[PDB]
């Protein structure tokens, strides 16, 4: 409990902690940054920090969960992000499905949190917070 | 204006065609480069014009589903951390998404680059 | 009799049709000027329109005809186009006869009516017409 | 002016020969080359010219054709369709064209350039 | 501020940490580079930065020297003759020398880079 | 006896000479200089002249000297070279010891008096004197 | 005697002869010059040209001759034509003999009169003359 | 001024020196080089200059022709044939001429650059 609340973990300089809640990806990252100055949904900047994040979610991720909200998301306003077609005309008109557009991440218990998916931002799902305390 | 060739169907000022074999993206797009000059998957500008591909394909084939000229749907987007960081480290599970016809409806949506469908070509006449 | 006149042949985006009729060349691309909107002796732009115009020229040829003018022809006003000696002289004088001036071209029937030869634009010969119909 | 060498014959400023062994327009020319500085298959600027070398040529040789000094004369043209294109796209039987004088007329005429005739070299004495 | 991690030790904005391996300067260099982003062997900027680290270093070494981050210091000296000359030509005994710090004082000396020590390693936090 | 004084051997266009006193460097260089115009503590300028001043200095320095002061002193006003650290940060602080501080330069009897060390310029050693004698 | 005066030999385009009277170089290249409009002593142009003047020369040199004077000759008004020493510094001061100045030149007996070889401009030889006849 | 090494002398400001082994004219110049810094065959810009030279190689030497330091005195030469042409094409004797000194006297004359003689070293003290 030195650098970070009881229930989070100390790894490099960051706070971390899984909550098993189920929320879409907006709504995680506003629960995590109501949690601590500078929080968000995790960011995972090395393989060494992308080991210690799966190990923690290994650890407490409820059983019955098994996908977990990370913090990237795509910034482009259009519906998908080819702007050309094959053919080099451009991409103007679009009728691609809401439940095709994957614009947020994740990871998979499958896998034993490791690679990013991509995800629907609307689906409800556990999430991993994030943030650095002070000294 | 300019006709369509034989077993080519016109709308606008284009010509259209379903091919039946099932192709990956890249080769569909390739395969239709090579039927006709100015040849490649259809791209799509208007309501009327998915109406018009809709009607043919439906017609004609038996699948449901047709690659339409569109690839890397989400490689190609600008992804950043909430933290409001850009990744310079990653790991991506590798994934390919290729844009889909239906022909029951107007809508579209994704199947992996790598997967098999029946496609249509398309060209101005 | 879809996109192209009786007796025209439809392929890729035109109408052809050879005339079992002897002409000059212009007097051959004048005549098909006038069966339609933009048309001229042939002109042939791949090996597959190639393959199409031979194939039909086989099967529509009188017997006894076996040149068949196309729509090339030089533009060069002066007699013949070496415009310099292999001495790097000009070519400023020129007797060239008439009979050995070759400025336009034809198909051969003992070739398939497949390669391009060079040919007096004033032999009379069957030709091919082409034209693009509308839709 | 200066005068031609022993076995070469004058007009005007210039120095003339005839060889009688037959060549390829290529082997004619090169050969020409080598007779003496400045010497190539002849060319011709004037009737009064031609009609010297035709008399020259007559005296001497029994074949009655000679190459002068043009090569390939319809590949150089600008052909053009008639529909106004240029063409990308050919299918030329491959031929070269190459100039020839006769010995009983100042009138000439071409040859197969792989073909094989006597030549007139010629100079600036 | 931001927090050193765990095992490390905290003074002003930075981490240190003692590691307790012996190894050569150049090797003692690219291993600090490899615990941490920012890090290297240590480098000092006051005599209270001094005092921090040694008495970090003396509570936990059991050597009484450990490399500090400063390389090659009479190499890279410009030497020249009493006479006024640079020398073009040289025969050096060939020698490098490393910082090295002291844990029971302040003060500074040299070692032979390849010689074998103990280090600190220092980043930003 | 015939370019340089008594003692002084002559090689190359210079005299030469080791004084058996000891000395540290900056007094034996303004020693040097009082024996004659333009003299110094030695400087050594090819592979040759290393070769006559080894020799010259093993049959004369005295058996219990073992060390000889040469004239390659750095100029830099800092106690050490190095202006940076390995992070890239600046040498502006410094603590180096006195007795490590080694600035001058010298020979030793136990390599033939053939490479060049580092050195203490407080330590007292005798030295070679070099300088051109005029003609 | 078309192109050429009596005991001139015609060659590709030029008359020649071969005096034999011994002259030095001036007054051999000033004897040729008067001889004919254009005339020199010989230049030799080409290996056929080599050739054919070395035949002329066997053909009709005195037995008891054996150098000819050609046309040429070093401009430089210096003695010698090294204007640098092999330390850099010039050559302006030059105490080379008259004797050893050889900046004539000529073709040798002993030799088939086949290469050029350095000589006196004042040795007295017998020359060869060369001109070009006009049409 | 500065004064020679032993077993040179002195005139003017510089140093010079006899060697007897016998050379041609390249390999004397290149081991001129290699006696002392600043040395060549000797050059010589007076006749004072020549005449102290002559006494030393009179005084030393048994031979009586030494190298001095120039070379190849007329491939260097712009030659010109009478009728004012340059000469493109050349069938010169291959020849090389090099500067020579003689001991009774200033005179020069030159040799052979192949040939070999004895030679004389000269550098600035």
């Amino acid at each position: 409990g030195l650098h970070c609340p009881s229930d989070w973990y100390y790894y490099d300089q960051h706070c971390y902690r899984i909550f098993n809640e189920e929320m879409n990806w907006e709504d995680a990252e506003w629960f995590c940054t109501k949690q601590a100055k500078g929080a968000h949904l995790v960011s995972i900047k090395s393989a060494k920090e992308a080991d210690f994040v799966a190990w923690m979610v290994t650890q407490n991720i409820e059983e019955s969960f098994s996908h977990v909200s990370i913090g990237l998301r795509v910034q482009n306003k259009e519906k998908q992000c080819s702007t050309k077609w094959s053919d080099g005309s451009s991409v103007s008109y679009d009728n691609l499905l809401d439940l095709y557009i994957t614009k947020c991440s994740l990871l998979k218990k499958e896998t034993g949190f490791r690679k990013w998916f991509v995800a629907s931002c609307i689906g409800k799902i556990p999430f991993v917070c994030k943030f650095p305390p002070q000294c | 204006g300019f006709c369509c060739p034989s077993h080519w169907s016109s709308y606008d000022r284009y010509c259209y065609k379903v091919f039946k074999q099932e192709m990956t993206w890249a080769d569909a797009e390739k395969f239709c480069t090579q039927q006709h000059t100015g040849s490649h998957l259809v791209s799509f500008h208007s309501t009327e014009e998915v109406d018009f591909v809709v009607k043919m394909t439906h017609q004609s084939l038996k699948s449901t589903f047709f690659w339409i000229g569109a690839n890397n749907i989400w490689n190609k987007c600008n992804w950043q951390w909430s933290d409001g960081t850009k990744p310079e480290y990653k790991e991506w599970h590798e994934e390919f998404e290729c844009l889909i016809s239906r022909t029951f409806d107007n809508q579209w949506l994704s199947a992996p680059c790598s997967d098999t469908y029946s496609f249509v070509c398309k060209f101005e006449a």
